[PDB]
DNA sequence: GCATCCGTGAGTCCAG
DNA sequence: TATAATGGGAGCTGTCACGGATGC
């Protein structure tokens, strides 16, 4: 068991899912120009279509690993449980996805870009506020976990 | 009021708090017996008053009394009992304890499940008494006294006392613990077994009911000493006598990471 | 709540 | 009536608990006031003390446990049988 | 050796300086070069400008001056005195109506200065100034949380100077005005300034519904005197309205330049979001007798008219980095001189009313024990102030440029909520999104990007090039955030054909927004992606392949690098390795054009173009703060011919001026028998051999012989009971000689203490009669050496008293320290890392046979996890090894720039160059495939790596293409099931030592008041068993291991005298006490008047104090 | 794990009793010095030192094999605390 | 003098007398040494006879932590201050001997 | 007798009182040049214990062989330094105080 | 743990309290350790 | 009955 | 031990969310 950056396998479905989500993209923007549907409708049609594309391209890794490669590194070890869970595994291999702004609004760019291929300097600098936003999250939930922990001890230890 | 290495001086604020109070109230007695006017009588009780308060609760009613250039207040009684840092929370729910050590982790894939690799000299610290009293028996040393000041250097450590000390170890257990402790298997007790180097080995196994890895964690040891406490530790918090999670009843020393890949 | 506040209060009734 | 973990935790009968847990100026006042007696019930209260717990191999149901083998077992038995 | 670097982006521009955050700032506080008439309003100026005149007698300030310091750097840190110069005021004492002058120049003490690398020396400690981040003076509006349609506005001077004051519609509809947490109708205030109900209503009465609520017919009845004089009953009750007195405290809560200063910054940005002009930094004026306003009236306005929803009119987003600005060293050196300025001052005042009315000279009226006060509080005490991280040069120059949200005029960490931690969308370009601590401080310290620098309104500033039509010139434009705002700029990479843009669609910016836009839509462009980073962040090479959260780890690990006697820079490069060596003073450097004159291990001579011989010192094995030794090794030749800038010594951890933070070492990334389970890695003992991960460590201990009322100390070989194999090493004076290895329990520096006066035990009376010997006079106090230390003595430095040049403390005859360095080879437990994140402790070090090895016999030195890889993300480190497994075998080294970089196909090509040397060679030396070799091939074209079919050479050289090769086993011989990736990765041995860290204790220290053991390792203390341990063994039902640790182990004295005594005798241990600790709870409850009984099952008392506190 | 620590378990109605007659039979052996010992010549544990095989020190190990074999009788109220004291320092002096 | 409760670090978790040791009680190791020094005395002056240890236990203090003088230890035994001085003498030269014979009392003279 | 529970309860003045060893009447530490408590003040050896075991302050009682005599000369309990963690001491105020505890 | 019959004299409630805690720091469209807490 | 003020909490161990 | 002197001075701000008293 290694691993080698080939051992992050791009699938051929990916680029066609790409094309498809942009022919979708300016489908729905000539109907946003039209004034058939607003500036809030389109924002969750481009959500909702980038999504079910980032789950599309997942379930195109793992079937690729499945079929193709079914004693891959990755798939291997995620598949055993060992190390790893599909959407890692779609970050090397398939999109990043989308990533929100520090307001917690959903970007209508999505990254991509996989780990395989390397961001932009701009991808990783909008990856940056959701990275930040959850080391905080944590940081100041383990507080709140550690006093409720104190609290049912106080009220259960007779 | 102590003297420290340096020959100065360190003091409690009870002191000055006490020193204020003492203060104030000789002067209101002086000046309650040369008869002064009501004005300077009641401003002296009121300084009383607060220099009372001052010393059962600083800062509670008004601003906290400060030693002299220092915005730092004053530690008051209610300040000693109280808090995180409180008598209770700090010193009698939790206290430093003796025969404990210290030190990094490292993994120990050649342990049985019930095993740990302990540093040779944080046991030879850790099981100094029992040391001593197994050289005396031995014809290492005459006495305790002699055995303990042969131990004192490190050079006048001789290959006898090592296999005294194997013997001394044999069948006892020392408790890990690695922090935080978030539940009952945070602390777990393994016999030891004597390695060279300054690392605590330990079992893949229960890597997972610590939360421990070896990105640079360590661990504390602590040793059981009454045959009660060694009863406790081996029959109860001994790490294979604990194999299901007392949360779910799932297992919780499970094969996982390298191992499940090679299964 | 200002014992020199109060006390120079007292002290100008005089 | 109910109430959340740490009203609950306040009001247990235990002042030694209830002081050690938070709140302890009013949980103090209010115990001295009533001249409360903790019974020394629950784990924390023996904790402060330094007593052995009323838990595990501290347990009333547990502790007075004896051993003794049969040899000794029967020597005593012989030893009452005579008085 | 060659360097191929990739990338096509061509920077316009260098890195800024990168320690002139540092330097700059304090150049600009204190002014010691500019000639005191030339001197501007600005820094210590500014300072004394503001303080001076003091008007009570008047005394006036002509100008300063800073004198040389008294001693150099060396001796500064030698001596542990603080490097400073003497500062010099010149001041005249005018009496008003005598006309009298006597002017003098009086000494005000010394200020600290600044060293060459941007830090400063406190007690011959290091220490560095951190900037402070913090909310920009001004005038903001923010939306009110209660009312929607409602908002509140601030008015926010600088911290300690002035409150701050909030404009606020009540729901009622009169205006009201917050400050120190009272509250009034702003109309009191206007009608104070001098506004009536005519000039309200023109300049305010176009919007008609809130005016009508800011008028109070009771409050333009009244006159402006009669107003002031309700407004100072309304703000100070109790006090008599003393007109006079109400003038003086409204003058000195607005008008007062000297106890209210908005920021020049603040004034700019008030003038800038007002549209007005300040004719000072304050909200109003005193003039002609009245008051008249400056700021209240365009807030007002602006307040109405974001209220009406008037176009123009906008909300203030306050982290922004436009409202957010940095507090540079100067700023906070200024802070603090000011406020003992004022103190100096307030002595000075008192000064002018006592003594003699008409003999005072300057000298006589001021006392500058204030001044020296703050300052010395504001560099030694001061949260901002840090001993400085010098573990290696990037740890000193990273911290130089770290920015502090904490700290004094700051927050506090539960002030801190998501807002302020959060990554804001003005921070590209100024503020590092990756580089920021792991823990509770996340969010709050953090690191000042590469191409950033702060310009004089305390602003972050980023360039950027100017593109006009679709041509990007060179020329370079500083920004700060509001002004970046305005235009389109686009990415770094965009193509270029010459200056001219090549895409048919650029990716650019509007205000942070990512958008796709044509070339004549494009105002400006990146300068690098370099500008966007840290400088550690810019050390990762493949940093677009690192999730941000481990690349996080791999730039501050790369601050915990140790300096090791092997160093090398890595064989993957990033492009900043040398001006990091540059910039902070590591390396040393050639000044002129010239040749060498002479090299020797101490010093490099020089012989210049000016004819000028110049000799330059070389630091030899000198400690640092952290231990890690500070040397400069030569790297020139006699006689060799250097230019303008070329390297003379390399510093620490630097390799022909490249940072060499770690080694280069063959890894092979596999699982290893468990060895390598869960972040542990298995290391090569060839590691050990060749000395690889061996680095130098220095420890200063210390001593002090002084004078007691029992009698003196002294430090002498003549120690009581002790052999001379225990005195072996000692010289006549009882210190240690140097070259001496010690080891734990070894004698550094004999000492001798008078025992105090205590009555012999009658069993020490009956033993001194058995043997016959007197008891002695002093005692054995000896420094010795800690349990786990020790090494060889280098060095020893002794201070007496009444020799020349030294004077210790009060009461203290001599001082010694002894300096012991040791040679740390790698061993397990100690924590190595590379720079993508990847960490992880030594767990194996195994013989060099058993290492797994490549056919031609080379081992491998490192074995990591790949498990390790997936979940974390970062596969830069994958690309580092598979250029550096090429770059092994064609020997040579590369520069990938970060997000330009080394792309696949290039390192494709690279390997395949590599193969031919790996396999051409074997095919020339008459060898051919292996059978293992050709199993392994079988395995693999299972695996789908290689085309069935073709030759094993072809096969061969498509497995080496993705990185991996044919692995054979140490042990077996028989190879590894599979192809392995094994390269050349760039691993840097971390701080964190296990010779540090083993700690262990069966008894010592107690602590006063609670007798329980001491804490910390070096004071030989116990581990703390805290609450949710005690949780721990109640869960578990151990009763009495518990009972011990709260008894035996700690805390219970008779006790833990009586467990040591039946363990050393051999008894099993006895039933534990009353903890000393519930006996101190009673008597502190006691103390309290509050009765503490102890009672049993009678409910009769029972004595746990056994009658000693009893009458 | 223990050996037949899933036998001593059987034995109990409670896990922390078992560990109390353990410690309270480990005690007993400690102060009679092994000498009250249920166990046969052939049944005493055993450890390895350079000389070669010695009894075991470990009198809590001695206690569960002890507890294994059936030889001992466990439970409360089995005899007056001095009388049971007194007759094992009659049998055993120290 | 300084506060004990001066803050050690930029968090409230420490206090500086939470760096000082208590050098006024004795430790453990102290009172085992001084307990296993009161055993060693009275295992080497069961040695002599029971009258010429108590001579020794009476003139050096070990009883009733007073040291007696030879006229007092004499009129105790009903002897001359000199037979007491000589049987004292006597005393100490048997406990000279059996000390430089069994060297059992060396260790504890540090 | 083993504790079985434990009672908190105010204490009246009478029984802070019966808790004192003696007053403190006087706000001095120790002295400035011998090191030694202040008599009557916060270290007060003859109301709150002797500084070392067994001996008076004077030093004309030195051993245990005198255990509960107070020295007249210097006015020292001879007994166990330890009892200094334990005797408590009193000052007697000229006006009541509330105890903040009962208004705050 | 035990797969068995609780032993009389188990601290059952410290067990429940650290049981119930030890996830806490795991708890993230969801309420969350937050809403835990609410309850 | 509903605002508004005051007071009290806000994870563990290590190392400095 | 005697000219006359007669009301202070420093503040310090970016939580947050409960419980429980005290204000219309
Ligand atoms: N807060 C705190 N600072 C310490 C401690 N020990 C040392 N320091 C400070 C003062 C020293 O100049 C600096 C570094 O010393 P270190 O390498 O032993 O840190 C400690 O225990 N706590
Ligand atoms: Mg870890
Ligand atoms: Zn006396």
């Amino acid at each position: 068991i290694t691993i080698g950056i080939d051992d992050a396998v791009i699938p051929e479905e990916k680029k066609q899912y790409l094309e498809e989500a942009d022919r979708k993209l300016l489908q729905i923007e000539q109907a946003y120009e039209m004034g058939f549907l607003t500036d809030r409708e389109r924002y969750d049609q481009i959500l909702q279509l980038w999504t079910e594309t980032t789950e599309k391209v997942t379930q195109a890794v793992f079937k690729n690993f499945e079929e193709n490669y079914p004693f891959n590194p990755l798939y291997v070890m995620a598949q055993s449980g060992a190390r790893g869970n599909p959407q890692q595994i779609r970050q090397l291999c398939g999109l990043r996805g989308l990533m929100q702004k520090p307001s917690g609004e959903t970007f209508e760019v999505p990254v991509r870009s996989s780990f395989r291929e390397g961001l932009t300097v701009l991808e990783y600098f909008i990856s940056s506020h959701g990275a930040r936003k959850g080391g905080a999250d944590t940081a100041l939930r383990t507080a709140d976990s550690g006093y409720l922990t104190r609290k049912l001890v106080d009220v259960t230890h007779e | 009021m102590v003297q420290v290495d340096g020959g100065r001086f360190a003091t409690s604020d009870l002191n000055d708090l006490y020193r204020r109070l003492i203060n104030r109230n000789n002067r209101l007695k002086k000046l309650l017996a040369q008869g002064a006017p009501e004005i300077i009588i009641r401003n002296e009780k009121r300084m009383l008053q607060e220099a009372v308060d001052a010393l059962l609760d600083n800062g509670r009613r008004g601003a906290p009394v400060t030693n002299p250039g220092s915005d730092r207040p004053l530690r008051s009684l209610t300040d000693i009992l109280s808090g995180k840092q409180g008598r209770f929370r700090q010193n009698l729910l939790g206290k430093r304890v003796d025969y404990s050590g210290r030190s990094v982790i490292v993994v120990g894939p050649q342990l049985k499940l019930h095993q740990c690799g302990l540093p040779k000299r944080m046991a030879l610290e850790l099981f100094k008494p029992f040391l001593l009293k197994k050289m005396e028996e031995k014809g290492i040393a005459p006495n305790v006294k002699a055995a303990r000041r042969m131990l004192e250097r490190q050079r006048d450590i001789k290959d006898e006392v090592w296999d005294a000390l194997e013997e001394v170890i044999h069948g006892k257990v020392v408790l890990l613990n690695r922090a935080p402790t978030l539940h009952r298997l945070g602390i777990q007790a393994f016999q030891p077994v004597l390695v060279e180097g300054q690392s605590i080995q330990l079992h893949p196994l229960v890597c997972e009911a610590f939360n421990a890895d070896f990105d640079g964690d360590q661990m504390a040891v602590h040793v059981p000493l009454s045959s009660f406490a060694q009863a406790e530790a081996r029959i109860q918090m001994l790490s294979a006598h604990n194999l299901l999670s007392p949360a779910s009843g799932e297992p919780l020393a499970k094969p996982s990471r390298d191992i499940i890949l090679g299964l | 709540s200002d014992p020199v506040r109060q006390y120079l209060h007292e002290i100008g009734q005089v | 009536l109910l109430m959340g973990v740490t009203k609950s935790a306040l009001s247990t009968k235990s002042w030694l608990s209830a002081a050690s847990f938070q709140n302890t100026t009013h949980v103090l006042t209010e115990a001295a006031i009533a001249g409360k007696k903790d019974e020394l019930i629950g784990l924390k209260e023996n904790v402060i003390l330094g007593r052995l717990i009323p838990a595990g191999t501290g347990s009333d149901f547990v502790r007075f446990t004896q051993v003794v083998d049969q040899k000794t077992l029967k020597a005593i038995e012989e030893a009452r049988k005579e008085a | 050796m060659e360097i191929k670097r990739f990338g096509r982006i061509r920077e316009v521009i260098p890195l800024p300086p990168l320690t002139e955050i540092q330097v700059e700032s304090y150049r600009r506080a204190l002014q010691a070069d500019v000639p005191p008439e030339k001197r501007e309003n600005v820094g210590i100026q500014a300072a004394f400008r503001e303080t001076f005149p003091i008007e009570e007698l008047v005394l006036d300030f002509l100008e300063y001056r800073l004198g040389e310091p008294p001693f150099p750097q060396d001796e500064c840190r030698e001596k542990d005195l603080t490097y400073q110069a003497p500062l010099y005021a010149r001041l005249q004492l005018i009496h008003k109506d005598t006309g009298l002058i006597k002017e003098d120049e009086v000494f005000l003490g010394h200020i600290p200065l600044m060293t060459e690398d941007g830090s400063f020396i406190i007690n011959g400690a290091d220490r560095v100034i951190v900037s402070q981040i913090h909310r920009s003076p001004g005038v903001y509006f923010t939306p009110d949380p209660a009312r929607p349609g409602r908002y509140i506005a601030s008015i926010i001077p600088l911290p300690k100077r002035g409150p701050w004051i909030d404009l606020e519609v009540e729901p009622n509809g009169v205006v009201s005005m917050k400050v120190n947490k009272r509250k009034f109708p702003l109309v009191l205030l206007l009608r104070v300034l001098g506004y009536d109900q005519e000039t309200l209503a023109r300049e305010l009465g176009a919007y008609g519904e809130l005016v009508q609520g800011l008028m109070d017919e009771s409050v333009f009845a009244m006159r402006p005197e009669e107003a002031l004089i309700r407004l100072f009953t309304l703000l100070r009750p109790g006090d008599p309205p003393k007109r006079d007195k109400a003038v003086a405290y409204v003058y000195g809560l607005i008008a007062d330049p000297r106890r209210y200063d908005l920021g020049e910054a603040g004034r700019y940005k008030a003038e800038e979001k007002l549209g007005i002009r300040l004719s000072g930094r304050t909200l109003a004026r005193f003039e002609d007798g009245e008051f008249k306003d400056e700021v209240f009236l365009p807030t007002l306005r602006y307040l109405f008219a974001l209220t009406a929803g008037v176009p123009g009119h906008e909300v203030d987003d306050i982290d922004h980095l436009g409202n957010r600005r940095i507090r540079t060293v100067g700023e906070l050196m200024t802070d603090q001189f000011r406020v003992g300025l004022a103190r100096l001052a307030r002595g000075v005042r008192e000064r002018m009313l006592m003594g003699s009315e008409d003999s005072l000279t300057p000298a006589k009226l001021v006392n500058s024990r204030p001044l020296e006060a703050a300052i010395r509080e504001f560099f030694s005490r001061s949260q901002l102030s840090q001993f400085k991280d010098e573990t290696n040069p990037l740890s000193s120059l990273r911290h130089k440029r770290r920015i502090s949200a904490l700290g004094p005029g700051g927050l506090t960490r539960e002030r801190a909520g998501f807002d302020v931690r959060d990554v804001h969308r003005t921070h590209y370009g100024r503020i590092c999104p990756v580089e920021t601590p792991e823990g509770a401080n996340i969010g709050l310290i953090t690191s000042l990007a590469a191409y950033a620098r702060v310009d004089e309104l305390g602003f972050i500033r980023t360039p950027y090039r100017r593109v006009v039509g679709g041509v990007v010139t060179d020329e370079v434009v500083y920004m700060t955030a509001t002004e970046e705002d305005r235009y389109t700029i686009a990415q770094a990479n965009t193509p270029l054909e010459g200056n001219r843009i090549a895409a048919e669609r650029v990716v650019a910016r509007r205000k942070g927004e990512p958008v796709i836009v044509s070339p004549e839509e494009v105002e400006f462009m990146d300068v690098s992606p370099k500008q966007v980073f840290s400088v550690n962040t810019n050390l990762i090479p493949f940093l677009e392949h690192d999730d941000a959260n481990r690349a996080l780890m791999g730039s501050n690990m790369q601050t915990q690098a140790v300096p090791l006697i092997r160093a090398q820079a890595p064989v993957v490069m990033t492009g900043l390795e040398e001006r990091v060596v540059r910039d902070s003073l590591a390396a040393l450097y050639a000044e002129e054009d010239g040749e060498v004159a002479k090299v020797d291990g101490n010093r490099i001579v020089v012989r210049y173009e000016d004819g000028r011989l110049v000799e330059y010192p070389l630091r030899r094995f000198y400690r640092s703060n952290q231990g890690t030794a500070l040397d400069q090794r030569p790297r020139v030749v006699v006689g060799q011919r250097v230019r303008k800038g070329d390297l003379l010594a390399d510093g620490p951890a630097s390799e022909n001026g490249f940072l060499a933070l770690g080694q280069n070492v063959l890894v092979a990334i596999m699982p290893f028998d468990g060895y390598n389970f869960e972040d542990a890695i298995v290391i090569s003992e060839e590691l050990l051999k060749r000395d690889f991960y061996t680095s130098i460590h220095i420890e200063r201990y210390e001593i002090e012989a002084r004078d007691t009322k029992l009698g003196p100390e002294r430090i002498t070989r003549d120690i009581p009971h002790l052999s001379e194999a225990a005195l072996r090493d000692l010289d006549e004076e009882g210190v240690v000689r140097i070259g001496a290895e010690v080891k734990p329990g070894d004698i550094l520096v004999g000492r001798t203490s008078f025992k105090g006066e205590s009555e012999p035990t009658p069993e020490e009376r009956l033993l001194r009669s058995i043997f016959g010997e007197k008891a002695r006079d002093v005692k054995d106090t000896s420094l010795r050496v800690p349990p786990g230390e020790g090494g060889i003595v280098v060095r020893t430095v002794r201070l007496r008293r009444g020799d020349p040049g030294v004077e210790l403390k009060p009461g203290v005859r001599e001082v010694v320290r002894v300096y012991v360095a040791q040679k740390r080879k790698l061993q397990v437990g100690d924590k190595l890392a590379n720079r993508h994140g990847n960490k992880g402790v030594v767990a194996k070090i195994l013989p060099v046979e058993d290492m797994p090895h490549l056919p031609d016999g080379t081992p491998v030195d490192v074995i990591l996890n790949p498990l390790g890889v997936p979940s974390r993300m970062n596969l830069g480190q994958i690309l580092e090894t598979h250029l550096g497994l090429a770059g092994y075998f064609l020997g040579q080294r590369y520069i990938s720039p970060i997000f330009d970089g080394a792309k696949e196909p290039e390192i494709k090509e690279l390997l395949a160059q590599a193969f031919e040397v790996y396999f051409g060679k074997r095919k020339g030396e008459g060898f051919g495939v292996d059978k293992r070799e050709v199993e392994v091939l079988r395995r693999a074209e299972k695996l789908g790596l290689v085309t069935p079919g073709k030759t094993p050479e072809e096969q061969l050289k498509e497995l080496f293409l993705q990185g991996k090769v044919v692995l054979y086993d140490g042990r077996t011989g028989e190879p590894i099931e599979g192809p392995i990736v094994v390269g050349q990765m760039f691993i840097m041995k971390l701080y964190h030592m296990v010779e540090d860290k083993m700690h262990a204790r069966s008894t010592g220290p107690y602590s006063l008041i609670t007798q329980q053991p001491l804490g910390g390792k070096a004071q030989f203390g116990g581990q703390r068993f805290g609450e949710m341990e005690v949780w721990a063994l109640e869960a578990y039902g151990a009763a009495h291991t518990l009972q011990e640790m709260l008894t035996l182990k700690s805390d219970d004295i008779e006790g833990r005298n009586a467990a040591y005594e039946a363990i050393i005798k051999g008894e099993d241990v006895p039933e534990p006490s009353v903890p000393e600790s519930f006996r101190v709870l009673v008597k502190e409850l006691q103390a309290l008047a509050l009765d503490v009984q102890t009672l049993d099952e009678k409910d009769n008392p029972v004595d746990i104090f056994e009658g000693l506190a009893s009458k | 794990a223990e050996p037949g620590i899933d036998k001593l378990f059987g034995m109990v109605d409670s896990k922390y009793r078992l560990t109390v007659v353990v410690a309270k039979r480990a005690q007993q052996l400690l102060r009679h010095g092994f000498k009250n010992t249920v166990l046969e010549p052939e049944e005493r544990p055993k450890m390895q030192t350079l000389e070669g095989l010695f009894d075991d020190p470990n009198a809590v190990t001695w206690a569960m094999k002890e507890l294994l074999t059936g030889r001992l009788v466990f439970g409360e109220n089995l005899v007056p605390e001095d009388r049971l004291q007194k007759e094992m320092e009659r049998l055993y002096p120290v | 003098p300084v506060s004990l409760e001066t803050p050690i670090g930029d968090e409230k978790d420490s206090f500086y007398g939470d760096f000082i040791p208590d050098e006024h009680l004795p430790s453990p190791v102290d009172a085992a040494t001084q307990s296993l020094l009161s055993e060693e005395l009275e295992k080497a002056l069961s040695k002599l006879s029971e009258r010429e240890a108590m001579v020794l236990k009476l003139r050096k203090g070990l009883i009733d932590g007073r040291e007696h003088t030879l006229e007092e230890v004499g009129a105790f035994f009903g002897v001359t201050r000199e037979r007491i001085r000589q049987i004292e003498n006597k005393a100490l030269r048997k406990l000279k001997y059996h000390e430089s014979r069994t060297r059992k009392l060396r260790d504890f003279l540090d | 007798k083993e504790v079985r529970k434990v009672r908190i309860a105010l204490a009246s003045p009478e029984k802070i009182r019966s808790w004192s060893y003696g007053e403190v009447e006087k706000p001095e530490t120790i002295n400035y040049r011998t090191l030694k408590p202040e008599r009557d003040g916060l270290f007060d050896e003859r109301i709150f214990g002797p500084i070392k075991d067994y001996e008076c302050a004077c030093g004309k009682y030195k051993r245990q062989r005198f255990e509960g005599k107070v020295c007249e000369r210097c006015g020292v309990e001879v007994t166990k330094s330890i009892v200094r963690r334990y005797r408590m001491g009193h000052i007697e105020l000229a006006t009541p105080a509330a105890h903040i505890w009962f208004v705050k | 743990s035990m797969a068995r019959p609780v032993s009389i004299g188990e601290a059952v409630g410290i067990v429940a309290a650290q049981s119930i805690g030890e996830p806490g720091t795991q708890l993230t469209i969801t309420q969350g350790l937050p809403r835990v807490i609410e309850l």
